């Protein structure tokens, strides 16, 4: 099964980059301002 | 000297043929390797339509296949994959070798990371196990300059170096091929619609295999290397260091110096230096003129499984090739024994 | 058999290019000299001196 | 004798100009299950003026509304079948791919042998002795010249001439004075550049040719036709009856031959004048649609396509100089029963050219394939026990005639 | 970017092609054929019992 | 405004990606397909039973 | 240009002809697998009625 | 030698329409094979290749 | 391959006829040997025979 979970887990780190590009125009932008 | 592109597009042509000449019996091996290997109805291939009359019909002979070639060869990918490797830059015995490599390895992880490194990897090393021969290439995008690692799909038919060079990374190499399928709605929607298209010629595809679609068109980009005359100028500004000599490329007028810390000094002296270039061409013209890339040798990178020199050409190997004739043999048994077996039941 | 009363006799919306001219001749001839000079005063005619 | 290649040769193959360049915009996804067989779009409207020297004159003779159509449909089927023994072919032939290859060229070929004949078959506008082939620089630049005379802007034209011609022309351009780049060029590829002399230009080896048709003796037009708007106004077709022929012949008039009368000649749709051609009036001319016989008398009835309109109660649709009537003088183009390729030269929206998509049969497995925007279903069926398999091919064709005052056929003239 | 997330068990690209296999596809024939001799089996024993 | 993960059935007969594209995860892909079933009353309840 | 969506609809029909014309005998391979592995009937199936 | 059969004419093989080169439709031609000879009577016997279907 | 096409309003193909399939096929064949041979004798090759190559 070792062929078929890292081609899952290299599928789930294409899902989470679209999730990332994707997340910037619904949850805003991030800045870290609190001095 | 050829003033003209047409004149440099036929020489071009001739050196194509030069390279494919000599290495077209090897990379056939490993393309019926890879097929045999992989493809689903690969292992009777030659003989997929084969039987006798009997009676008024062509009943075509059964034929199974028991694929057992692929495990040991899926152990390796898997033993592979397991552990990946990736290149590390060590420190020198000076007082900022830490720091340097240190920054060194950092943005080679970046440019890893933040590009297609891991696909490069994995396909090229999955081509080299299976029919012998694997690449990638490292070329710059601009998103301002960056460097990117793409991978290269059909190595065996789509990459081609020069004849005269010998070593395992070819480093003795004065140009090289890279070629690749194109679709022709891409192909008007890139460059123009008012040329028709032409595709390179090689009789490769086709060799036992299923065709249904001529909508594919080959292109190629081609890798030089030159020596060339380039004058340089030294800046000789006294503030934060004196000696720093640089290539005309970039000037007071092309980035805004002004000559505020630099001076002109001398800049005079010319050398001989080593430039590569690029190009994108096809059977009739070229598509896109040369231009010098960043760097100072051919971004390709061969992948070898095992390799040697034997008479005056490169072999490869992987690992499915010397199974080949138990595998096809045992199918036949099997077929044989099964319709026998099913003719006369009781 | 006869499925003619199914369908529909349909015409488009879109007129079909047609045949046009150009004017050369309006604006090459003299119009400032008779520029509002025939008036309701002036009447059916008006008149210029000669050299 | 037994080692035999599975690769198959080269064989030949024509081009393809007119499907390109012909208008498919219009008549596309248009011929649906609902709007039928066919289709009709617009025609625009013109309007005439009245000179009179008083303003309340509220009351007066006003002008008119005629609305126009132009329909197209449907043609007919496209069909190559085969039959055989499908074990035997798949001997050595894998998938049946071999027999793909040459069967979508001929549906392709065969779409625009119909579309050139249509083409010439409805166009009307006639250039040059048909004798004469292409020689010069003003054999091309002539249909240009007619076309803008005739008032046509909006739109692009075009003209297709055989190989034979165009290595002529290039040969003429080969004796340039100043134009090194030009001569470079026809001296290396013998290649004409793309817009020549006003008009784009093009080589086509694929084309179709026509024969005269045998006729002889002083035509002239024997009933007063009726060419007015409201008669003609949804085909620019008419009918005529010609006397003065041949006793009887077979075959009097071919399809695509040119009839010409002598004494109307035609009109700017614009101004409404007349068209002079340096030296000469121009006179109207009007394509044969269907073949004509002949009858015992010499008596010809034929239908023409393109209309001399002078209708006297609607003016503003006027598109001749004066009426036809009754011992008017006419000729046709070319010598007796002569075979020629006759030479094209269009308007953007002239002909138009759509597809009918085909439903899959039911319980018979099928394919389509895709070549340069044309959809073939291919069917396969294997009626009867005898192994005998069957494959077909079908593609559906529908065309339309928008105007056809602006198109036809031009040769040379000396 | 386009939101389609593809997931392959083993995935390759021969001959201008995408081509992708699982696990059922190589042990179809093995099965298929001891399916058929069972059967052929099972009907000659329930034809002559004794 | 929330982003949600949905899955999709018959992959194999419903999700068809550009030609062109190369990848695994094909990133160089131009346009994309998605198909999937649907019955006639939620086709009329969505969209409308005009057409 | 595709100003309409008329004009717009039958190239993205084209697109969906070009994407499904060459990944065509592998789905097929794939959804036999999955009726063969899945579907009670599937392991004989393509010759069910036989006799 | 080469051989002109006057009053038959070359087609373009995929359309099967004539060929005219300008006002003169081209003549089909053929290459004689072996050496022939000639007997009394005026007759010869030839081998062509090409052949006009 | 060659083929040819039919006509049909509805496209019924009941009573026309349907292409074969005709197979051609073109020969080559092996020509004659190209023999060039030398001799010369021992002799004259240890006092005479220089520059062979």
């Amino acid at each position: 099964s070792f062929i078929y979970l890292d081609n899952m887990a290299k599928s789930l780190k294409r899902a989470g980059e679209v999730w990332l590009s994707m997340a910037r125009e619904v949850y805003g932008s991030e800045r870290e301002v609190r001095i | 000297m050829a003033e003209t592109l047409e004149k440099k597009h036929e020489r071009i042509m001739l050196r194509f043929d030069r390279a494919y000449s000599p290495q077209k019996e090897v990379r056939e091996k490993c393309i019926e390797a890879t097929r045999f290997a992989r493809v689903p109805g690969g292992q009777w291939e030659g003989a997929t339509a084969a039987g006798t009359k009997l009676d008024e019909q062509f009943e075509k002979y059964p034929k199974f296949e028991i694929n057992k070639v692929a495990t040991e060869l899926n152990r390796i990918i898997a033993e592979y994959r397991n552990n990946r490797i990736t290149v590390k830059f060590r420190p020198g015995d000076r007082e900022a070798s830490e720091e340097l490599a240190n920054k060194l390895n950092g943005l080679f992880r970046a440019d890893y990371e933040e590009t297609d490194g891991g696909e490069a990897c994995d396909n090229a090393f999955d081509d080299a196990a299976t029919g012998g021969f694997g690449c990638f290439r490292l070329t710059s995008m601009l998103v301002r300059q960056r460097i990117a690692i793409e991978p290269i799909y059909d190595p065996s038919r789509s990459v081609w170096f020069d004849p005269d060079a010998k070593k395992y990374d070819k480093s003795d190499a004065l140009w090289a091929f890279c070629m690749y399928s194109l679709s022709p709605e891409k192909y008007e929607a890139e460059y123009g619609k008012k040329p028709p298209t032409s595709l390179d010629v090689t009789s490769m595809t086709s060799w036992e295999y299923n065709w249904f679609g001529a909508d594919v068109i080959y292109i190629a980009k081609y890798y030089e290397v030159r020596k060339e005359s380039v004058d340089v100028i030294s800046y000789r500004h006294p503030i934060t260091g004196e000696i720093a000599t640089y290539d005309s490329d970039q000037v007071e007028d092309i980035e805004d110096e002004l000559a505020i810390a630099g001076f002109h000094e001398v800049a005079r002296r010319s050398v001989k230096r080593r430039r590569v270039y690029v190009s994108v061409v096809d059977g009739d013209g070229f598509l896109e003129k040369p231009r010098r890339i960043p760097g100072e040798h051919i971004p390709l990178i061969p992948v070898y499984g095992k390799r040697w020199f034997i008479d005056d050409i490169e072999r490869v190997e992987g690992h499915i090739a010397k199974a080949m004739d138990p595998q096809r043999l045992y199918n036949l048994q099997v077929s044989m024994l099964a319709d026998t077996a099913a003719q006369d039941p009781g | 058999n006869n499925l003619d009363s199914n369908v529909s006799q349909i015409v488009l919306k879109k007129f079909l290019p047609g045949f046009m001219s150009d004017l050369v001749l309006a604006k090459t001839v003299d119009r400032q000299l008779l520029a509002g000079e025939i008036n309701s005063s002036t009447g059916d005619s008006v008149s210029f001196k000669r050299p | 004798s037994q080692i035999v290649l599975k690769k198959f040769l080269p064989g030949f193959m024509s081009d393809l100009v007119l499907a390109k360049t012909v208008d498919r915009q219009l008549l596309a996804g248009e011929i649906n299950s609902s709007t039928g067989d066919s289709v009709s779009f617009k025609r625009p409207h013109q309007f005439s003026s009245l000179r009179t020297p008083t303003g309340d004159i509220s009351g007066q003779n006003k002008n008119n509304l005629i609305s126009g159509k132009a329909t197209g449909r449907v043609g007919n089927y496209i069909t190559v079948a085969v039959e055989y023994q499908q074990l035997e072919e798949a001997i050595k032939l894998n998938q049946l791919e071999e027999i793909l290859a040459p069967v979508r060229q001929r549906i392709v070929t065969d779409l625009e042998t119909e579309l050139a004949h249509f083409m010439m078959n409805n166009g009307a506008l006639s250039l040059g002795s048909p004798n004469t082939p292409i020689t010069k620089w003003s054999d091309v630049a002539q249909t240009a010249s007619f076309l803008k005379d005739l008032g046509v802007n909006e739109g692009e034209n075009y003209a297709v001439m055989d190989p034979w011609s165009a290595q002529r022309l290039a040969d003429a351009q080969t004796g340039l004075h100043a134009s090194d780049q030009l001569v470079r060029t026809a001296w290396e590829n013998a290649q004409i550049p793309t817009n020549f002399g006003g008009i784009r230009a093009l080589m086509s080896n694929g084309l179709a040719s026509r024969t005269q048709g045998a006729f002889g003796g002083t035509l002239t037009v024997k009933t007063q036709p009726t060419v007015t708007y409201n008669a003609v106004k949804d085909s620019y077709q008419f009918t005529v009856t010609l006397t003065g022929a041949t006793a009887s012949v077979t075959g009097f008039l071919k399809a695509g031959d040119q009839v010409k009368f002598t004494n109307t000649y035609w009109l700017q749709q614009q101004t409404k004048q007349a068209l002079y051609n340096g030296a000469t009036p121009i006179s109207f001319t009007a394509t044969v649609t269907a073949d004509a016989n002949s009858d015992s008398g010499g008596d010809v009835t034929v239908t023409l396509s393109g209309v001399p309109i002078y209708d006297t109660t609607n003016p503003q649709y006027n598109s001749v100089s004066r009426q036809v009537e009754a011992g008017d003088a006419v000729s046709v183009v070319g010598t007796a029963s002569q075979t020629m390729k006759p030479n094209l030269f269009y308007n953007k929206f002239f002909c138009g050219l759509g597809s009918i998509p085909l439903p899959k049969l039911h319980s018979i497995d099928s394919a389509v394939a895709t070549y340069e925007g044309f959809s073939i279903r291919v069917h396969k069926y294997a009626d009867g026990d005898a192994n005998v398999q069957k494959m077909r091919f079908d593609l559906l064709p529908a065309y339309v005639c928008f105007n056809p005052h602006m198109g036809g056929q031009f040769f040379g003239n000396p």
